[PDB]
């Protein structure tokens, strides 16, 4: 089983750098060339460089020259991408793939591809979330279903992970990618169930925001 | 560099009936040694794109035969023989030939479904937030589809433009419906001083606005 797993998201000053982490295991990582891509805003997908392990051999697209540097370590099966001197136009997500064309066959195995790691490019300050309950009241969407809500307001900066009831609780659940405003992100989610279940047994908001190590649990009462 | 141009942006299609992506090259993707590297990718939601096709025509591994391309120097189409829900996602075509690699702007490929009106719930703020001196109240508008939505806050009878804050799923893969989320964000203070709040939204499935709201008091 072919895998590549990427580090964790970045929250990078103005003018810093970063190393990118690209984790490879399942084949032989000196046999064939590992690519990264960049991702702006949704759909907007560019070509940066490639690499070959097993030489050291790199090719770059002329505009990442100087802002991009590919390594590879053969003994962990590692490569890497460090971004230098970053600007507004790097906040992305960046993939890596173990793309399978071979230059001497002229044709193509199966592409694996990493998870992405965004990087966030700012100089604001990293803040804890808030989290409130949503208990229904005119929410209720009377008997039969009644849906929950648990809000998460004031962080900085992404990602956040939100769950119900530990990840018991799948079905029915609505969360809404987050929306910056005031240099602050909000984020929110919706979890129907049936009248019979709550209040009866309870429902949990888990929070997670890493950035700031903070992991909060809010039961929604009534 | 190459320029890539991808037509349609987006693609409404119901399960079942055909679809077709158009690709065009600025230049001919023709390479010297007569082979034409023309790649089509699919990046579905929440997940790292994927390769469909290679070398115009052929079928990575695992992909099912539905999906057909063809075309030749600057003129490229990926076709969808039948739609399923798992087709939903962004389609790129990408050109190896020349250098540097280049993609197209992608092409959205949505589910149409029958009409669904939104379910809507309205949330006051909670003790936890009044304490702190804000208030949010929430609305919830869920499953619905079309996408096209419009929702207005009103307190007490006039609209409010200021410190609302909406956002959007993607279209769901279970039901081919979206779901959309409104917050209005005020001071305790002010929340205090009005009583009627009105979450209202205006949608194909509905000659009137779609109402929900609540009055706060005491008791
Ligand atoms: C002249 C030249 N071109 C080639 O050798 C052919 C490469 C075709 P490929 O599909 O691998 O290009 C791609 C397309 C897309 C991506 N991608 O999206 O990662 C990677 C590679 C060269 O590179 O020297
Ligand atoms: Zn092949
Ligand atoms: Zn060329
Ligand atoms: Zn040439
Ligand atoms: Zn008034
Ligand atoms: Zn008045
Ligand atoms: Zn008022
Ligand atoms: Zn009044």
């Amino acid at each position: 089983e072919m895998q590549l797993q990427q580090s964790g998201a970045e929250l990078l000053r103005p003018g810093t750098s970063v190393k990118l982490s690209c984790k490879t295991s399942g084949y032989i990582f000196t046999s064939y060339w590992i690519h990264w891509v960049k991702q702006r805003s949704g759909q907007g997908l560019e070509w940066i460089a490639r690499i070959y392990p097993g030489t050291g051999s790199t090719y770059y697209n002329e505009k990442f020259k100087g802002k991009a540097t590919l390594t590879a370590d053969k003994s962990s099966s590692t490569a890497y991408m460090q971004l230098s001197t970053l600007k507004s136009e790097d906040s992305a997500v960046y993939f890596c793939t173990r793309w399978g064309f071979i230059p001497v066959r002229e044709d193509y195995v199966m592409d694996y591809w990493g998870q992405g790691t965004l990087v966030t490019v700012s100089s604001a300050k990293t803040t804890a979330p808030s989290v409130y309950p949503l208990a229904p009241v005119c929410g209720d969407t009377t008997g039969s279903s009644v849906t929950l809500g648990c809000l998460v307001k004031g962080y900085f900066p992404e990602p956040v992970t939100l769950t119900w009831n530990s990840g018991s609780l799948s079905s029915g659940v609505h969360t809404f990618p987050a929306v910056l405003q005031s240099d602050l992100y909000t984020l929110s989610s919706s979890v129907t169930v049936t009248s019979s279940t709550w209040p009866s047994q309870s429902i949990t908001c888990n929070v997670a925001h890493p950035a700031s190590s903070t992991k909060v649990d809010k039961k929604i009462e009534p | 560099d190459i320029v890539m141009t991808q037509s349609p942006l987006t693609l409404s299609v119901t399960i079942g009936q055909p679809a077709s992506i158009s690709c065009k090259s600025s230049q001919s993707l023709l390479y010297s040694n007569g082979k034409t590297y023309l790649n089509w990718l699919l990046q579905r939601p929440g997940q790292s794109p994927k390769r469909l096709i290679h070398l115009v025509s052929k079928l990575d591994s695992g992909v099912p035969d539905r999906i057909t391309g063809s075309g030749s120097g600057t003129d490229f189409t990926l076709k969808i023989s039948r739609v399923e829900a798992a087709d939903l996602g962004v389609y790129y075509c990408v050109q190896g030939t020349h250098f540097p690699y280049t993609f197209g702007g992608g092409t959205k490929l949505e589910i149409l479904r029958a009409d669904a009106a939104p379910t809507v719930s309205i949330f006051p703020p909670s003790s936890e937030q009044l304490t702190s001196g804000g208030a949010s109240v929430v609305c919830f508008l869920n499953n619905f589809y079309p996408k096209d939505i419009n929702v207005k806050w009103k307190i007490d009878g006039s609209e409010r433009q200021n410190g609302v804050l909406n956002s959007w799923t993607d279209q769901d893969s279970k039901d081919s419906t979206y779901s959309m989320s409104s917050t209005l964000t005020l001071t305790k203070d002010e929340y205090e001083r009005h009583n009627s709040y009105t979450c209202e939204a205006t949608h194909k499935t509905s000659t009137s606005p779609i109402v929900k709201s609540f009055n706060r008091n005491e008791c």
